[PDB]
């Protein structure tokens, strides 16, 4: 059924443009990262991986 | 739960309603644009005649 919006409409009827963002991190190859430098990889020493 | 109840034209059937203006939705009756409920509408040509 309609649903048309007026200006004149207050709070609790202005239209509310929403977008929800869905993740999904588990235990599978990595497709999205951040912005965090690659560094070199070191073996058979503590480190922070 | 509150009913009114009275008499209309054809042409201003739907002229009750949130938003809508004129003489009935305006000067005789208004319905505020947050009003929860609805209404009830029929013809009655052949008893108010």
């Amino acid at each position: 059924q309609s649903y048309g919006f007026r200006p004149t409409y207050g709070v609790g009827h202005q239209p509310y443009r929403v977008v929800v963002l869905s993740f999904e991190l588990l235990h599978a190859p990595a497709t999205v990262c951040g912005p965090k430098k690659s560094t070199n990889l070191v073996k058979n020493k503590c480190v922070n991986f | 739960v509150y009913a009114d109840s009275f008499v209309i034209r054809g042409n201003e059937v739907s002229q009750i309603a949130p938003g809508q203006t004129g003489n009935i939705a305006d000067y005789n009756y208004k319905l505020p644009d947050d009003f929860t409920g609805c209404v009830i509408a029929w013809n009655s040509n052949k008893l108010d005649s």
